[PDB]
């Protein structure tokens, strides 16, 4: 609602998150790039100590 | 006239067959589950979730 853009169409099933295939629709930068950390963070596996 | 043996006669018929009237009582039938049901597209209904 904040671009005029339509609902959505969400299968239950789909694999991608709808953060997934919200970075690859809209246009900003600011908020693209917030949905890009999102998806793309994740926990570092290290061993330490 | 009353002729016995040309009023004979020998008649032909079947033996010891049995008979049924209803027919879809020895089916029996289940549906798969209800959510994992699909329309003719082979693609599934009620599936927005």
């Amino acid at each position: 609602p904040a671009f005029g853009m339509q609902r959505m169409h969400y299968r239950n099933g789909d694999p991608q998150t709808p953060f997934q295939i919200a970075e690859q629709q809209i246009q900003n930068f600011q908020v693209a790039n917030w949905l890009h950390f999102v998806n793309n963070n994740q926990f570092r596996q290290v061993v330490i100590d | 006239q009353f002729d016995f043996r040309a009023s004979m006669h020998m008649l032909t018929s079947n033996l010891t067959f049995t008979v049924y009237s209803d027919l879809l009582a020895f089916v029996s039938a289940d549906t798969v589950e209800p959510i994992n049901a699909v329309a003719f597209d082979n693609m599934r209904i009620m599936n927005e979730l």
